[PDB]
Order: C-alpha cells, then sequence, then structure tokens
RNA sequence: GUGAAGAGGGAAACAACCCAGACCGCCAGCUAAGGUCCCAAAGUCAUGGUUAAGUGGGAAACGAUGUGGGAAGGCCCAGAC
RNA sequence: UCCUCCUAAAGAGUAACGGAGGAGCACGAAGGUUGGCUAAUCCUGGUCGGACAUCAGGAGGUUAGUGCAAUGGCAUAAGCC
RNA sequence: GCUCAACGGAUAAAAGGUACUCCGGGGAUAACAGGCUGAUACCGCCCAAGAGUUCAUAUCGACGGCGGUGUUUGGCACCU
RNA sequence: UGCCUGGCGGCCGUAGCGCGGUGGUCCCACCUGACCCCAUGCCGAACUCAGAAGUGAAACGCCGUAGCGCCGAUGGUAGUGUGGGGUCUCCCCAUGCGAGAGUAGGGAACUGCCAGGCAU
C-alpha cells in the first residue's frame, strides 16, 4: 500500500511546473470517472523512492489531498531523459 | 589550382502567393491567388484562369471556406 | 562499419544538434547505455564499443545497437580553398542528443553489464550513464 | 477618470522600431518622462510590450 | 456500381448549374417509373414535382415507363412550372442518355412552355 | 542593433560590447551600467553559509577516503566495523 | 540565358565557384466540343506461350498515368476511347 | 532574316607575345615576413584487446577517445 | 402523425470499413424479351426500347455489434515573441502564446425539401 501526500496547484504551466522542479517537488494529474480531473503535487524524493517497485505501478494507491484520500492507480509517467527524476505522473481514479 | 562544379543553376521566383486575403475588399477581375495547380478552388463569383490563377468575377469580400467530401478549399467572392 | 547502402542523396547540410532525444526508453533488453552529452558519433566509435562489450561478454546475451549513423559529413583536402564546391564524403555520424539510448543489453547480470558498457564508454566522446529497464 | 502615470525609466537607443513607435504612442519623450494616459486595454497592451523600459504608477 | 457510375456521369453539370445559380429540372429514370422535379438554385428544395407514381398521371396510362408516360409527366411538370411562373430551366438528365424517354420528356416540356 | 556619420561613463588600455544620445554656461542635486581596502570617488556595511585552492585570478577526457548539504539503505549492545 | 526543388528563417522576395536535375522543342492532332470510360501491381485458371504477349475472375484502390525535367495539381478527371 | 548562347545584344568585320619593356593606380589583390586560426603536424594523456614463458600496465600497446603548443603543411587576406 | 421508400441537397469519416441479422403492398433492384428507337472497335454485357412471370440471391436500405478506422480532452512536455543571464556549437530566468504524439474518454452520424406507400 503506499500513501501518497499531496496539495492542489495554486498555478499552472511551464514556469511553475519549472519552478517545482526546482523546489523538489513534481506535478501530477489525477483524472478518470465523471469527477472533474485534479492538479496536484508531489515530493519528489518520497515518490521515487516509492515508484522503484513495480508495486507502485500495479496496486492501487492512495492520494491524501485537503484529507481527502482517493484510491487511484499510476496510468503514465514522464521521467527526466537523463535524470533519474520524475516530471509529471498520470493517475487514473480506480 | 583546380575544381569544378555541376549545380550552379536556379530559376527565377514566379511570386506566386495569395494576393489579398479574407475580409479584404477587391474589384471584378483582381487577382487573388496565383499558383500552380489547383491548391485552391473556385468558388462562388471566382473563376479558374488558365494558369490555375483565381481571378475575382465581381465585387466584394473575400471569403476562404472548405467543402466538399475531400476537404478541399474553396475560395468566393461575397456580395457587398 | 555501420553506412546506409542506399541514400536519395550524397550530401547534406552541416545542421544542428539541439533539442532532447527521443530513444530515452529501454525498449528491448534490460540494460541500457545511455547518453547524457551532446554531440555526433561515429561508425568507428561504435563498432569499437561494441567490439568491446561482445568481448567483455564473451558473446554472452544479446546486444542492441539503436543508433545508426546516416549523416554524411565532408570534408575538403588539404591546401584547398575555400570555395569550388562542398567537400568530399569521408565518414558517416549519428547525432547524438541527451536521453538518447545508445545500446542494450540482456542475458547477463547487471554488473557485468557495468563493466562492459564501462570498457564501451571509454571509446566514445560524449559522457553516458547506465541505465535498467523501468516498469512503465 | 481612471487615468494613470506612466514613467520612462530607461533609454531607449538601441531598442526596436516597434518599441520607439509604441514610447511614442504613449507619447514619452526622454527618461524620467512621467506621462498621464488613459487606462484602456490598447494602454495596458503597450504598457505590456515596453513593461521593461517603464514604471506605470497607479 | 451502376447507381454510382450514373452519379459520377451527372454530377458535371450538376455543379456546373451549381455555379451557374440555375433552377434546374431533375430527371430520374426507373424501368417502371419516370420521375421529374424542378429544384430551387439552392438544391436544397423543389417546386414542382411529377412521376409515374402518382395516381392522377399513372391512371391514364398503360404502362408507367415507356415515352408516352414520360410526355404525360413532363407536360405536367410544365403546366405546374407555368402555375408556380417558372418558365426557363436548365434540363438535368442525371447521368441519363438524352434519349428515349429522357428525350420524350423534355420535347414535351418544350412543347407545354418550358425554355431549355 | 551599434559604428560608419556619435562624443560621454564602464569593461586596465580596447571603432562595432554594457549604460546612455553632447545648444552654451554653473566650484548645485539625483541616478544608469559598473562599483565602494589603497593607487582611485564611495561600505574594511549588516546577517547567514561555502572555499583553503591565492580557487577566485585560463582549459578537457579521466582520476581521487578533499570538504559542505540532502534523501534513502544494510550490520549493529542478541555486540557491529 | 531560361525552367523545377532545397538553402529561404510558415506572405512575397532573398546570396555563394552552395546541393540536386533539365530546356533551346513537339502536336493539323497530342487542339476544341459532346458522349462514354477508369488505372499500377499481384493471385488463380487457361492451346502453342515461356518471369513477362492475349483471355476470364479476384485482391488492391491510383502505389498508374500526364509528349519531355522536377514540383504543385488532376476522379466533375487535367488521365483514356 | 541573328548558337548577336559573353543570351539587356560594344562593330557588318578581329588572335597572340614581351625577361627589351613603359605609364597611371592598389596593401581594394597575391608572393616574403607578421596577424587570426589550428584542419594538419609535433608533444602529451584516457580505455586496455593483446605481445611480453605465466603476467594488460618492465617495455610496447590494437580499436577508438581527450587535450596542449603555435613548430610544419595549410586556410583567411587584417598591416605594409 | 407515425413507419417505410425514392429523389435532390446540407455536412464531409463521432458520418468510413468490417461482422452478424433483416426487408419486398408500394418503391428499388435483379429479372423477361428485343422485329423495332438506339447500341456493341465482337457480343441487347453495357447503352436503349417494349414489358412485369419470378426472386429479394446479389446489390441497396435498415437494425445490431467496439475488430479497426475516426474524434478526442485535462495536465505536462517540446518549441517560441520580448526582456535578461550563463559554464555561450548549447541552455537558464521573468512574462506571454502554446503544440504534436500519447492517455482517459467518445463513437456503429445528424439534418432539410418534395413525392409516394401502408397504417392512422
Ligand atoms: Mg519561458
Ligand atoms: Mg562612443
Ligand atoms: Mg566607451
Ligand atoms: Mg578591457
Ligand atoms: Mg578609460
Ligand atoms: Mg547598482
Ligand atoms: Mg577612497
Ligand atoms: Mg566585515
Ligand atoms: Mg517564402
Ligand atoms: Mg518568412
Ligand atoms: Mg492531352
Ligand atoms: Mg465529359
Ligand atoms: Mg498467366
Ligand atoms: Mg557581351
Ligand atoms: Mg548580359
Ligand atoms: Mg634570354
Ligand atoms: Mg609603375
Ligand atoms: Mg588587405
Ligand atoms: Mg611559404
Ligand atoms: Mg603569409
Ligand atoms: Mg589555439
Ligand atoms: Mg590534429
Ligand atoms: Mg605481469
Ligand atoms: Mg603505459
Ligand atoms: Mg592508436
Ligand atoms: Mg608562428
Ligand atoms: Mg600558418
Ligand atoms: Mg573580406
Ligand atoms: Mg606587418
Ligand atoms: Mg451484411
Ligand atoms: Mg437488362
Ligand atoms: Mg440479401
Ligand atoms: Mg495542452
Ligand atoms: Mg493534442
Ligand atoms: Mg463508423
Ligand atoms: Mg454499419
Amino acid at each position: 500500500m503506499f500513501t501518497i501526500n499531496a496539495e492542489v496547484r495554486k498555478e499552472q504551466g511551464k514556469g511553475a511546473s519549472r519552478r517545482l522542479r526546482a523546489a523538489n517537488k513534481f506535478p501530477a494529474i489525477i483524472y478518470g470517472g465523471k469527477e472533474a480531473p485534479l492538479a496536484i503535487e508531489l515530493d519528489h524524493d518520497k515518490v521515487m523512492n516509492m515508484q522503484a517497485k513495480a508495486e507502485f505501478y500495479s496496486e492501487v494507491l492512495t492520494i491524501v489531498v485537503d484529507g481527502k484520500e482517493i484510491k487511484v492507480k499510476a496510468q503514465d509517467v514522464q521521467r527526466h531523459p537523463y535524470k533519474p527524476k520524475l516530471q509529471h505522473i498520470d493517475f487514473v481514479r480506480a | 589550382a583546380g575544381g569544378s562544379t555541376r549545380n550552379g543553376r536556379d530559376s527565377e521566383a514566379k511570386r506566386l502567393g495569395v494576393k489579398r486575403f479574407g475580409g479584404e475588399s477587391v474589384l471584378a477581375g483582381s487577382i487573388i491567388v496565383r499558383q500552380r495547380g489547383t491548391k485552391f478552388h473556385a468558388g462562388a463569383n471566382v473563376g479558374c484562369g488558365r494558369d490555375h490563377t483565381l481571378f475575382a468575377k465581381a465585387d466584394g469580400k473575400v471569403k476562404f471556406e472548405v467543402k466538399g467530401p475531400k476537404n478541399r478549399k474553396f475560395i468566393s467572392i461575397e456580395a457587398e | 562499419m555501420l553506412q546506409p547502402k542506399r541514400t536519395k542523396f550524397r550530401k547534406m547540410h552541416k545542421g544542428r544538434n539541439r533539442g532532447l532525444a527521443q530513444g530515452t526508453d529501454v525498449s528491448f533488453g534490460s540494460f541500457g547505455l545511455k547518453a547524457v552529452g551532446r554531440g555526433r558519433l561515429t561508425a568507428r566509435q561504435i563498432e569499437a564499443a561494441r567490439r568491446a562489450m561482445t568481448r567483455a561478454v564473451k558473446r554472452q546475451g544479446k546486444i542492441w545497437i539503436r543508433v545508426f549513423p546516416d549523416k554524411p559529413i565532408t570534408e575538403k583536402p588539404l591546401a584547398v580553398r575555400m570555395g569550388k564546391g562542398k567537400g568530399n564524403v569521408e565518414y558517416w555520424v549519428a547525432l547524438i542528443q541527451p536521453g538518447k539510448v545508445l545500446y542494450e543489453m540482456d542475458g547477463v547480470p547487471e554488473e557485468l553489464a557495468r563493466e562492459a558498457f564501462k570498457l564501451a564508454a571509454a571509446k566514445l566522446p560524449i559522457k553516458t550513464t547506465f541505465v535498467t529497464k523501468t516498469v512503465m | 477618470a481612471k487615468t494613470i502615470k506612466i514613467t520612462q525609466t530607461r533609454s531607449a537607443i538601441g531598442r526596436l522600431p516597434k518599441h520607439k513607435a509604441t514610447l511614442l504612442g504613449l507619447g514619452l519623450r526622454r527618461i524620467g518622462h512621467t506621462v498621464e494616459r488613459e487606462d484602456t486595454p490598447a494602454i495596458r497592451g503597450m504598457i505590456n510590450a515596453v513593461s521593461f523600459m517603464v514604471k506605470v504608477e497607479e | 456500381d451502376k447507381k454510382s457510375a450514373r452519379i459520377r456521369r451527372a454530377t458535371r453539370a450538376r455543379r456546373k448549374l451549381q455555379e451557374l445559380g440555375a433552377t434546374r429540372l431533375v430527371v430520374h429514370r426507373t424501368p417502371r417509373h419516370i420521375y421529374a422535379q424542378v429544384i430551387a438554385p439552392n438544391g436544397s428544395e423543389v417546386l414542382v414535382a411529377a412521376s409515374t407514381v402518382e395516381k392522377a398521371i399513372a391512371e391514364q396510362l398503360k404502362y408507367t415507363g415507356n415515352k408516352d408516360a414520360a410526355a404525360a409527366v413532363g407536360k405536367a411538370v410544365a403546366e405546374r412550372a407555368l402555375e408556380k411562373g417558372i418558365k426557363d430551366v436548365s434540363f438535368d438528365r442525371s447521368g441519363f442518355q438524352y434519349h428515349g424517354r429522357v428525350q420524350a420528356l423534355a420535347d414535351a416540356a418544350r412543347e407545354a412552355g418550358l425554355q431549355f
């Protein structure tokens, strides 16, 4: 089981996403179902450790945003081209 | 000393293109497009020349539009 | 030495080598040698690094080569002035962007692939790194 | 009447011709020249275009 | 197949009348019946129509798909067109040969008063 | 875009770089780039860190228990190294 | 000297002893119009007849064709009778 | 009626030599040398397949890679 | 008004293919015949004419079906205008624009005029 803590992005775009990855974070999005897509932000080192397991990309994950748990699955991940880092993750609502 | 070439040539630029754009009021007979083929096609009140030149048969504003099943580009003169 | 058999044209512009790469993930095999730097390689550098890892695995396992040198590089001869046509095609390169997986390998352990890709990377001008097959 | 103060704070020597025309449209002439213009979107667009070398005072 | 080749055979003069702005008479021909309709230059609505499927025309006839039926149709559509004030049209053969029942129809419409 | 056809201040000196466009005069003031120990105008300013190489104040592949910070890990008072 | 493409930086235009190719004609029908038609290639079967003549069906759907270079066009065919 | 094709066509009609040479000019343009550069050259270094009885690194060092100097052959044509 | 069908359009693949099913009162289609109108570089195949015995087999139309085709966000990424910066063959920062591909998902078209048939 993986429990991830997230925060709703106050601002979006290229400059913001570069600036989060400056401040050791990275954006993600939760989508799927009838609910609207949710633009979140994660801590990079936690999720980078959690993703080393295939359990991460197989099991159902709990994302806590505003104290609201969301069971999702890792649909797709954008990785850094030559560094062991994460750019962005798509989460599908289970 | 030595060398040569075989690739020195090129031809003159024929100044094709779109001479009057959309929403641009023209007189009758005004050349809209010069072109080789029918990259565009003649719509309403627009004639096609010998060299596939698109000219206005009437006066009014140019309307670019895509019609037909093949999504071909037609040029028409709206009335005004 | 890798080289296109036919080409539609004999010569090519110098171009540029900006942008990020596309062959980023380890597609086929298990271990990969990923380019970090930027530049152009050649068929000689490719074949030398292939030899160094084929010998380092003692032809055990399977090696993919993801790149192919398709860009011809011309040079003018010595004591020839700067005019009078484009120079003659001398060798072939592959433009390498950061992130390009250059080689892949499987059927061997990880440590053997490390020492093989290190022996190969000593023949290559660009700075490389070692990567593994990521799930997703 | 929703009018603002615009003050040229940098020089216009090596700047683009389009920026020089924008400063002429604002009526700015020299540095430190404080001018008083109405607040329209067209004015705000010129200020957006030369925001590096003016200082708008609301 | 045959339907498609008839359409290909017709779609040149149809597009030509489309750019001519011509009010157009459309003939359609079957082995049993023959159809006619006068179409506005927008091509989206009709003005008059006649056929051998109508009872008022078909009951006066022997067989619906002969030349005598085709002349009675072109006469009826001409009398309806002149009733509605439509006089000058352009005949669209709709990929048929101008021959036989089609020619007898257009000759009947010319004789009744249409102008093409 | 500048020079050419454009001076001034700065980059030691340095047409073309940075700031900035010289009507004239003044033993007045504010600033730009760039700077503030002395040559040489102005902070030996403040606070918190890093560097020990005169690095700063010239250079690569590569090499190395230099050193600072961070996240994780596997052995361990059932006694680790 | 002329034509076509790239260079040419999504209007036009744009240079080099830059990269690649052509033209210095032909046609009294290879023009006009009306009417009609629709390719390449492959598969199977079939007398001489064979990888490949002609014939019949099917796949395919313009990968063909355009008097000649290339580019852009072309099914309403500008292609073919 | 012109391959006036040197194709905006100097004339209807035209090839060469000069170390016997001369004038006007040019560092707008070459040779010498300087300068920039450093492909080449030279000097180093990296990896280490191998050779060296065994043994990569005593001595060499394939395939390939990174630099330095300004020293050759050259490039440009900034001074004269 | 409902259903079905034919014709002419609009639109131009969420509209197309495929697979399965289904239709014949009318319509349509095949279909019968051809001395004639007309036709075949031979051939009533086609074109055409005179018809209506048969069949919906084919074709067409309709219904269904996600094997495709097609459409397609959100977020991010690439790029880039201006300004600024660096270790300057390439990148970064502020700001503005913002893809393509891909993902979720959608999706087995919609609509107008006239006419006819059967029901109502
Ligand atoms: Mg930006
Ligand atoms: Mg000056
Ligand atoms: Mg100065
Ligand atoms: Mg200096
Ligand atoms: Mg000075
Ligand atoms: Mg300052
Ligand atoms: Mg002082
Ligand atoms: Mg102090
Ligand atoms: Mg252009
Ligand atoms: Mg442009
Ligand atoms: Mg022809
Ligand atoms: Mg025709
Ligand atoms: Mg055969
Ligand atoms: Mg001449
Ligand atoms: Mg000339
Ligand atoms: Mg002598
Ligand atoms: Mg002299
Ligand atoms: Mg000179
Ligand atoms: Mg010499
Ligand atoms: Mg010299
Ligand atoms: Mg040097
Ligand atoms: Mg060298
Ligand atoms: Mg030994
Ligand atoms: Mg050694
Ligand atoms: Mg060697
Ligand atoms: Mg020297
Ligand atoms: Mg030299
Ligand atoms: Mg020069
Ligand atoms: Mg000198
Ligand atoms: Mg079916
Ligand atoms: Mg028949
Ligand atoms: Mg059936
Ligand atoms: Mg987007
Ligand atoms: Mg998109
Ligand atoms: Mg569909
Ligand atoms: Mg269907």
